RNA sequence: CAGCCGCGGUAAUUCCAGCUCCAAUAGCGUAUAUUAAAGUUGCUGCAGUUAAAAAGCUCGUAGUUGGAUCUUGGGAGCGGGCGUCCCCGCCGCCUCUCGGCGGGGCCCGAAGCGUUUACUUUGAAAAAAUUAGAGUGUUCAAAGCAGGCCCGAGCCGCCUGGAUACCGCAGCUAGGAAUAAUGGAAUAGGACCGCGGUUCUAUUUUGUUGGUUUUCGGAACUGAGGCCAUGAUUAAGAGGGACGGCCGGGGGCAUUCGUAUUGCGCCGCUAGAGGUGAAAUUCUUGGACCGGCGCAAGACGGACCAGAGCGAAAGCAUUUGCCAAGAAUGUUUUCAUUAAUCAAGAACGAAAGUCGGAGGUUCGAAGACGAUCAGAUACCGUCGUAGUUCCGACCAUAAACGAUGCCGACCGGCGAUGCGGCGGCGUUAUUCCCAUGACCCGCCGGGCAGCUUCCGGGAAACCAAAGUCUUUGGGUUCCGGGGGGAGUAUGGUUGCAAAGCUGAAACUUAAAGGAAUUGACGGAAGGGCACCACCAGG
RNA sequence: AGUCGCCGUGCCUACCAUGGUGACCACGGGUGACGGGGAAUCAGGGUUCGAUUCCGGAGAGGGAGCCUGAGAAACGGCUA
């Protein structure tokens, strides 16, 4: 596997069969749904947000508990962000290297990871603008979108 | 490895068309290079005129003189050299005497022990020269 | 080696695969329940918690994460005992 | 990538009895195959399957009783017109007795007999003998 | 003479002739195209470690190929050897908004006629002659469509025939719905005499009349409501990203350290020192080589260094600090098929080499000398230019080799090693008992390799992959087709030049080649042997 | 929008617009190229030929233009 790279690896979750809830847990999903809506007004991502409740109060997956996923409920009450979390972070690694780059122009290893990521990038873009989320004309520019992120 | 597709079919009859000339004969036979540079223009017999008579030397192994004829067509002009097959028949040969000659066998290519001959004379001013051989004629003085 | 039973396999060799690899997945993390000495709350976590805890009080922290299973702070007491 | 899922379990049939195991698991555990082996197990060439449940693509055991010689599978899925079978049928199999291609068609999954006598031709899957 | 191998050099099974025999037979040889043989152009159906052959590595558009999943039974009318396995209608849905077999029936063309196809089965419609083929004793046959009967011959006539099939692909018509693709309700929508209402309003009624709303239909538009179990498939031992602790001669910039070498200064004692198979060229009382204390400059990073690690490959080794990336493991986090391979095109690419600056210890193509030699414009020795070093741009080749494309599954064991995670007797640890390695004992993942075997293959050598291949089909890319001419000539293209990429033909030739075997040979190694060998001697 | 044409059409003329084809191979060039029904070989799949008695097309020394006629740019009709 590995689409840019020559590892197997197979590292990874795995859910149990049983979907139930285990009855210990005496927490609602009206109360869950309220802890979401704090810990997105603070910016954090969907995947920030789910550790968090697995790891101080027990809850394993929202979707059992729930019925819906953590992005769906957002987009409900308005709080999702304009972009997805996985190009926003391709986006951000991108504009550090380039900046490292700037300085250091004899460091071929890092063109090479830029022209990866790039690629990366454009693959990703096709799937949300199909799929109705980017507009038809979005693209990104290599010379703006340090603006973007942060 | 191999293609096999379901709707794969312009690749594959692509990929034989440009492959197929890397085979001799094909090559030799659909392009003109070997035709138009062939004595005979696609053809079997051909008559012309003599100007010579000598004798061709043998390979290495083998010792003799093989009795050739130097040879200028009609129609195209070139020349050429030729074998005369039998005991004896050379002298059947006066100068200026309008033979018929053929191939050997071998479709361009040299035969035997004899270094560079590809055509074989087969009639003399028009009389059968195995049957002049055999004496059940003669030639028209 | 041209015999055996794939449906039943012993529970100690089924233990002893990646999860999923087994017959069926299966998880191999838990839930516990802390007690905090200094305070009498019990406050649950999870095994491979790759978090900080802080406490009830904010007075006192639990877990320090690792590569692995995480960590206690020598004086708290864990009962894994869940389901 | 496994872009197939039918392939893939046949061979890993056909390699274990190759060897002369009593039991195989094959993963995917695919609606198609499920057809396949009923076949195979209803003219008796091989013993029952229980079909392990997930909620996943699912998992499989068989059990073999290795009279069997060969499990094959033809990719891609050809069109049959029902007068080609002759052709087909002399130069996959040994001989004019027995082994059976199944091919999918509308009224289901069936060899080549059955098509025969319901008249109809369809597309063709694999063959075993 | 001889298509090929080959025959003829005074006893020719092969030439010139005679007897004899062989094959086809009113026909038989010869030349040239063209089919089969050719599984030597390979869809069915080749090959690619060493025989000819996998681009140096990576990305990437068109192309090709793509995971799992949504109505199954049990029955019913039946026919064979309560029943049981194989046979035949059904448990295609209604459509009445309508057609016509003031209101009641039971059915059809329409209205979905089928969300849209592909698929398969049927039917239509295909010019004849030709082909397969039915009938017919043309004197048989090839052909051809004719022919046969009772009978004084009367019967002024009778029977007859002039079949059938195939006709790829597109196009037309009707049935079946597995397989493959697509569509539908997510900043809500389907249905309800639904209910209000703002409009046009065609003839139904106002008998015929003059005009309006009028109940009428169907238009655009706007308002409030009850109803649906009210609407989102799961989350791959497919993938992307997040998070945590670590890992490493991975990459760039600056920085400190080391012995050695070469030169220079000063001190000390003394005639040789170098280098060779042996010599000389050369350095040498104007003090060499040796020893001693200092200084300078530029290169290189020993032993530790391993069938150990990292990187796409090229390739990577002193200390420290900084900068930005990454694999594997761990995960009851997240998105939800987003993917594999890839013409065109794009990045990187040892050494040599080219260009412009700085620098120049050591080594050293050219070049000059001294030796050996029949000769040496070489092997040896002494000197010594370009270059070897850094900064910035060109070129794009190698035995760039695992001489072995990438992805994915399956297929036998054993003991180790390196990273991460999980555990357990015990020893140390340290400073009083714990969490760090270290070992001790196992496990699990994905790695560099290794030993063993009738797994199985293969021309063999050999190989857990070069296997699962005449029982031939997992997906896809590049490339080969007797040997030379030849990676040549020419045309186009890049480049400062050198060169690179694409890439022929005439002609020539019957063998070139691969793996293994028996000899012979060897200025290759290990044991022995001889006065037609030696040593010592006559 | 019109002219010519037995009729539809950039077939032609004027005024406007700037479009049409292409790696699913246009464009250009070669053909010992008239096309098809078919012929040879043929396990199954294919390879090659088809000027040649049937259907369709083109031409009458090379080029162009016409009269008559229902029908011809005729050629055993005319004019250069
Ligand atoms: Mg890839
Ligand atoms: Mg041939
Ligand atoms: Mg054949
Ligand atoms: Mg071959
Ligand atoms: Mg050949
Ligand atoms: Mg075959
Ligand atoms: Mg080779
Ligand atoms: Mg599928
Ligand atoms: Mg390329
Ligand atoms: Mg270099
Ligand atoms: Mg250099
Ligand atoms: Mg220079
Ligand atoms: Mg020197
Ligand atoms: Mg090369
Ligand atoms: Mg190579
Ligand atoms: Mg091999
Ligand atoms: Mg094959
Ligand atoms: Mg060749
Ligand atoms: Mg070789
Ligand atoms: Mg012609
Ligand atoms: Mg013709
Ligand atoms: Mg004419
Ligand atoms: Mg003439
Ligand atoms: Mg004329
Ligand atoms: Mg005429
Ligand atoms: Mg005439």
């Amino acid at each position: 596997g590995r689409m840019h790279a020559p590892g197997k690896g197979l590292s990874q979750s795995a859910l149990p069969y049983r979907r139930s809830v285990p009855t210990w847990l005496k927490l609602t999903s009206d109360d869950v749904k309220e802890q979401i809506y704090k810990l997105a007004k603070k910016g954090l991502t969907p995947s920030q947000i789910g550790v968090i409740l697995r790891d101080s109060h027990g809850v394993a997956q929202v979707r059992f508990v729930t019925g819906n996923k953590i992005l769906r409920i957002l987009k409900s009450k308005g709080l999702a962000p304009d972009l997805p979390e996985d190009l926003y972070h391709l986006i951000k690694k991108a504009v550090a290297v380039r900046k490292h780059l700037e300085r250091n122009r004899k460091d071929k290893d890092a063109k090479f990871r830029l022209i990866l990521i790039e690629s990366r990038i454009h693959r990703l873009a096709r799937y949300y603008k199909t799929k109705r989320v980017l507009p038809p004309n979005w693209k990104y520019e290599s010379s703006t979108a340090s603006a973007l992120v942060a | 490895g191999k293609c096999r597709g379901l709707r794969t079919a312009r690749k594959l009859r692509s990929h034989r068309r440009d492959q197929k000339w890397h085979d001799k004969q094909y090559k030799k036979a659909h392009l003109g290079t070997a035709l138009k540079a062939n004595p005979f223009g696609g053809a079997s017999h051909a008559k012309g005129i003599v100007l010579e008579k000598v004798g061709v030397e043998a390979k290495q192994p083998n010792s003799a003189i093989r009795k050739c004829v130097r040879v200028q067509l009609i129609k195209n002009g070139k020349k050429i050299t030729a074998f005369v097959p039998n005991d004896g028949c050379l002298n059947f040969i006066e100068e200026n005497d309008e033979v018929l000659v053929a191939g050997f066998g071998r479709k361009g290519h040299a035969v035997g022990d004899i270094p560079g001959v590809r055509f074989k004379v087969v009639k003399v001013a028009n009389v059968s020269l195995l049957a002049l051989y055999k004496g059940k004629k003669e030639r028209p003085r | 080696p041209l015999a055996k039973d794939l449906l039943h396999p012993s529970p100690e060799e089924e233990k002893r695969k990646h999860k999923k690899k087994r017959l069926v997945q299966s998880p191999n993390s838990y839930f516990m329940d802390v007690k905090c000495p200094g305070c009498y709350k019990i406050t649950t976590v999870f095994s491979h918690a790759q978090t900080v805890v802080l406490c009830v009080g904010c007075s006192t922290v639990l877990c320090q994460p690792t590569g692995g299973k995480a960590r206690l702070t020598e004086g708290c007491s864990f009962r894994r005992k869940q389901h | 990538v496994r872009m197939n899922v039918l392939a893939d379990a046949l061979k890993s049939i056909n390699n274990a009895e190759k060897r002369g195991k009593r039991q195989v698991l094959i993963r995917p555990c695919s609606k198609v195959i499920v057809r396949f082996l009923t076949v195979m197990m209803k003219h008796g060439y091989i013993g029952e399957f229980e079909i392990i449940d997930d909620h996943r693509a699912g998992k499989i055991v068989v059990n073999l009783t290795g009279r069997l010689n060969k499990c094959g599978v033809i990719s891609p899925r050809f069109d049959v017109q029902l007068k080609d079978l002759e052709k087909w049928q002399n130069n996959l199999l040994p001989s004019r007795q027995f082994g059976f291609i199944v091919l999918t068609t509308s009224a289901g999954i069936m060899d080549h007999e059955e098509a025969r006598r319901k008249h109809t031709g369809g597309k063709i899957l694999g063959f075993f003998f």
